[PDB]
RNA sequence: GACAACUCUCUCUAAGGAACUCGGCAAAAUAGCCCCGUAACUUCGGGAGAAGGGGUGCCCCCUCACAAAGGGGGUCGAAGU
RNA sequence: UUCACAUCGACGGGAAGGUUUGGCACCUCGAUGUCGGCUCUUCGCCACCUGGGGCUGUAGUAUGUUCCAAGGGUUGGGCUG
RNA sequence: CAUUGAGAGGACCUUUCCCUAGUACGAGAGGACCGGGAAGGACGCACCUCUGGUGUACCAGUUAUCGUGCCCACGGUAAACGCUGGGUAGCCAAGUGCGGAGCGGAUAACUGCUGAAAGCAUCUAAGUAGUAAGCCCACCCCAAGAUGAGUGCUCUCCUA
RNA sequence: AGAGAAGGUCACGGCGAGACGAGCCGUUUAUCAUUACGAUAGGUGUCAAGUGGAAGUGCAGUGAUGUAUGCAGCUGAGGCAUCCUAACAGACCCACAGACUUGAAC
């Protein structure tokens, strides 16, 4: 039988995050996680950018499924948030998790800067 | 008017992202097609003083249609259908009725678009969100907030100027989107992809035909 | 605001007609309530 | 989404503490600006004993925003604080050493700032 | 305008509906049959096939929700002992509605609710 | 009952923060208690709660509870008058 | 630089326009509510910019003066009621 | 049901940079017309995949007090959320796309070709060609109450 | 006069349509399958999603509390299945082959 039109956001949904899967595999990431993130740079071509931090947040999309990353560079804070199915990123570590009880961690733009030091 | 070419209709069914290989994200949106898409009615000069074609779409149940309506579907031995639209010409000598039109032999890739549907309606809304007004002072005493202010001069003209922005009912009727780049094409699901927004919510039609440019396509004037 | 001057006659009735045209339109659902509620058949209408 | 009347921090060597943005430019009667756009700005607060006075007139770029930038493959990138760079016409920065970290986006405009930068 | 907004208001602010809902089941679980307005009884549709959802799995966790929502305490512990037994097999549509003449004061659109 | 504009009575509002405006009008913010620390000027009475900072919950112990306060330790939360 | 008319043009003259200050006191005294500002328009050209030309004491860039042209556009602030 | 379009409206706006080219010009400084291609501004038509606002559907934390016999656990109130931390759809912009085309027609100012009256000359009182963000059409929407009420396909008009 | 043409209106169930009217979808929910038409709303089931680790029990601790059972529990305005409830009853308007002239056909 063919595919009911009320389903094909779902099947296009599934379907490019199983290619990217095998592709790339990623594993199973949550708020507070500590990750490392290498994606290349179409700008230059010898190396790759390295940017870590603590994940803030994860909205559930399908596949452009995001991930906010704090960290503190130079004494200023940044927020950079990295969609998880791109093929710019090259590889992902979890190095560690943080002990929380949200879901969104907002509340660090207002505390001090060693929370989000690394 | 003068359509460049022939397009067809589809439903919108949603909107999502597309990754390109290099990494660009394309806000893509999803365009799906129903059963029918067949030829109905054949016009010409000789008969109506103008050259068209009608295409159908959106099947139905027999017994839901008007009898005049199965007539009209009935001569051309064409199956039960929902709507009816037109596609002006200068040319219709490669078109009979019972004849499928397939996207895909019509838009291959990367082909600019005109979109065009019903839009989302907003009711009578006011002056600030229909055209665009500016909004008062909300503090210093003023009494006027959302209001018009004046709608004329004074005993020069002594009326009210035809055509005044004033409010009304909002959204609800026909646009056209022009020049929307097709990303993929996908026989399999039966579903089409366009960059770009797309008027209405899914579920609603649309028609989607070749581009139009006024020097190059259709017949200057 | 306030009028200029008084409405007419038959302004006047023109207006009120209106008004009362309302009440052909509360009859025609009275009547067809009735008949389709002196059969018994009706399972969705508790009259009593 | 830099506004007239918005203090902003400084960034590199120049000897300036604050500034607070008056005009924008390059942009034809726009009022807001992002990262890499050019701005008017008067100092408020400087550092005792360096060229730069208390109530100068001068050329600025912002570098930092906390208004988020978006990119092409879909990263956001977003700060925490308002920062500028001053320039000259050329659009050299004054100061010697820059702080913060600067975005990619630069380069094509003002590639200095970026090799003086620690981060990228 | 309430484009995606399923939401039966009622003319009454949360804090009203939160009660007048609430209220109504108690009167409805332990009489079966009552006379009310058509808005109210479209209204009471969610919120007693919640509760008899909760009988079908009736046990601890599911009891006290049905005590923070019914008023009264006898019922809910009346509710689990029959309905396995009464609806053991169905599966959604716990009630009908009746439409009825409306009233006398306010032209109100009468009609009675019972449980199947 | 319904849940258009618009008005009134209320809540929140990204980035910026008086650029509004005759005018910071209005709104917002501050707020309690216990400690630390409090200027010019002065009719020596005041100014003064000046300003400006720190602490604040719950549990155990010190402790004999001495009605208190204080000290030490531990623990939950983004946030403890 | 010589050359009245590239650009200014004294001395005087002839006009149009109805936005200035005024003259007259014709409508309104059993009422035609004011200055400026906010909001929202819409027309006129005697053209500030944008389009297209002529002359130049226009090399070029940039002007200057003038013709056609009113389609569109003509910022945000400090002081001032 | 599908439509022609008399008429009517909306929108056809604009800056900078690069290439041509450090070429033409000019002693040198300095620096192009035409043409082409990019990035913006403002305005307009849409959209919510993205980033976020709101979200008195919902989830969680928490102060005081009342109640459910009491503990545990819940509910009400602290206007029209008790105060806060998050939030799907929806709505919305700060967010996301698109838009402004024509070596099409006729002209204004101006430049002209051919060439009389006037054996010369003259852009013209015969004829004719170039050419403006302007005018008309073309682009987008409405539209036969256009009483000038249109056009085409199909259907129906039973019984005595 | 009888009877109810096409078709329209009310009524019934609803909306990404809407001030009210209007406009749109649907009104017994199919059977066959290489195939698309017969699920309107609500409920139920399931999934995405949101919040972020329920209750009860056990363990650790003098205790506050933590911890395991547990991507739990709750929600699910959305998507897909499912006729479980309600679209029952039915009502009104409506059917002179389209006057008269002229021409060409017949
Ligand atoms: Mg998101
Ligand atoms: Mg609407
Ligand atoms: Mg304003
Ligand atoms: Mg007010
Ligand atoms: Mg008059
Ligand atoms: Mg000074
Ligand atoms: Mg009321
Ligand atoms: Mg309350
Ligand atoms: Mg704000
Ligand atoms: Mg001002
Ligand atoms: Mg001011
Ligand atoms: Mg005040
Ligand atoms: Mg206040
Ligand atoms: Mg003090
Ligand atoms: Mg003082
Ligand atoms: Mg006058
Ligand atoms: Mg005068
Ligand atoms: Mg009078
Ligand atoms: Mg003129
Ligand atoms: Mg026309
Ligand atoms: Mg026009
Ligand atoms: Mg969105
Ligand atoms: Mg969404
Ligand atoms: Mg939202
Ligand atoms: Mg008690
Ligand atoms: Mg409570
Ligand atoms: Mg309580
Ligand atoms: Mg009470
Ligand atoms: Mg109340
Ligand atoms: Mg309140
Ligand atoms: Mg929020
Ligand atoms: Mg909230
Ligand atoms: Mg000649
Ligand atoms: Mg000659
Ligand atoms: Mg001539
Ligand atoms: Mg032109
Ligand atoms: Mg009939
Ligand atoms: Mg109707
Ligand atoms: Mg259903
Ligand atoms: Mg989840
Ligand atoms: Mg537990
Ligand atoms: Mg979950
Ligand atoms: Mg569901
Ligand atoms: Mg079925």
């Amino acid at each position: 039988q063919r595919v009911k039109l009320g389903d094909i956001m779902g099947i296009l949904n599934k379907k490019a995050v199983h290619a990217a899967e095998e592709l790339r595999p990623v594993p199973g990431i949550r708020t507070g996680d500590i990750v490392q993130i290498r994606l290349e740079v179409p700008e230059n071509k010898r190396r790759l950018s390295v940017y870590k931090g603590i994940v803030i947040s994860r909205q559930n999309a399908g596949i452009h499924t995001t991930i906010r990353i704090r960290r503190i560079i130079a004494g200023v804070g940044v927020e950079i948030v990295f969609p998880l199915y791109s093929p710019n990123i090259k590889e992902i570590k979890v190095v560690s998790h943080r002990k929380v009880r949200k879901a969104r961690l907002y509340y660090l733009r207002d505390k001090l800067p060693r929370l989000s030091t690394f | 008017s003068v359509d460049a070419g022939i397009g067809v209709m589809g439903t919108k069914l949603g909107m999502m992202s597309f990754f390109e290989e290099d990494g660009t994200v394309v806000p893509v949106t999803v365009i799906g097609f129903k059963e029918g898409n067949i030829v109905t009615q054949v016009k010409t000069e000789s008969t109506d003083g103008y050259n068209a074609v009608q295409v159908g779409y959106e099947r139905l149940r027999d017994r839901k249609l008007t009898m005049p309506e199965r007539g009209h579907l009935n001569k051309a031995g064409v199956i039960p259908m929902r709507h009816l639209q037109e596609f002006r010409l200068v040319s219709v000598d490669d078109f009979t009725p019972s004849q499928k039109l397939l996207f895909e032999e019509l838009f291959k890739e990367g082909d600019m678009v005109d979109i065009s549907g019903t839009t989302i309606g907003k009711g009578f809304q006011g002056g600030i969100k229909r055209h665009n007004f500016k909004r008062g002072l909300m503090t210093h005493g003023s009494k006027s907030h959302r209001a018009l202010g004046s709608i004329g001069a004074g005993t020069t003209p002594g009326h009210v100027y035809k055509g005044k922005k004033m409010p009304g009912r909002m959204g609800g009727t026909k646009t056209k989107i022009r020049k929307l780049k097709i990303m993929k094409i996908d026989t399999d699901l039966r579903v089409v992809m366009i960059k770009g927004a797309v008027p209405g919510k899914p579920g609603n039609l649309l028609r989607l035909a070749p581009a139009k440019i006024v020097g190059k396509n259709i017949p200057k004037n | 605001a306030v009028p200029k001057k008084r409405t007419s006659i038959y302004k006047k009735r023109i207006r009120k007609n209106i008004w009362k045209k309302k009440g052909y339109w509360a009859a025609l659902k009275a009547f067809s309530l009735a008949k389709s509620l002196s059969t018994g058949n009706s399972k969705s209408f508790f009259v009593r | 989404m830099i506004q007239p009347q918005t203090h902003l921090n400084v960034a590199d060597n120049s000897g300036a503490r604050e500034l607070m943005c008056i005009r924008i430019i390059g942009a034809s009667n726009r009022r807001y600006a992002r990262i890499g756009d050019v701005i008017v700005a008067v100092i408020k607060e400087a550092i005792p004993n360096t060229p730069l006075e208390r109530s100068e007139v001068i050329r600025a770029v912002v570098v930092r925003t906390c208004k988020e930038l978006k990119r092409d493959n879909g990263m956001i990138i977003r700060y925490d604080d308002n920062a500028a760079v001053i320039i000259d016409q050329e659009g050299n920065p004054k100061g010697t050493r820059i702080f913060g970290a600067i975005a990619r986006e630069l380069r094509q405009k003002f590639a200095k700032i970026v090799s003086l930068a620690p981060e990228v | 305008m309430k484009h995606g907004r399923k939401i039966h208001r009622l003319s009454r602010p949360a804090d009203q509906r939160r009660a007048l809902l609430r209220g109504l089941t108690t009167q409805l679980l332990k009489h079966g049959r009552i006379k009310t307005t058509r808005a109210k009884a479209s209204a009471m549709r969610k919120y007693v096939d919640k509760m008899i959802t909760l009988a079908k799995e009736g046990s601890l966790h599911k009891r006290r929700q049905a005590l923070g929502f019914i008023y009264e305490k006898q019922i809910v512990h009346a509710l689990f002992a029959e309905v396995p037994e009464r609806y053991g097999d169905r599966n959604g549509g716990y009630t009908r509605i009746i439409r009825t003449l409306p009233r006398r004061g306010d032209n109100a659109p009468m009609a009675y609710i019972e449980l199947v």
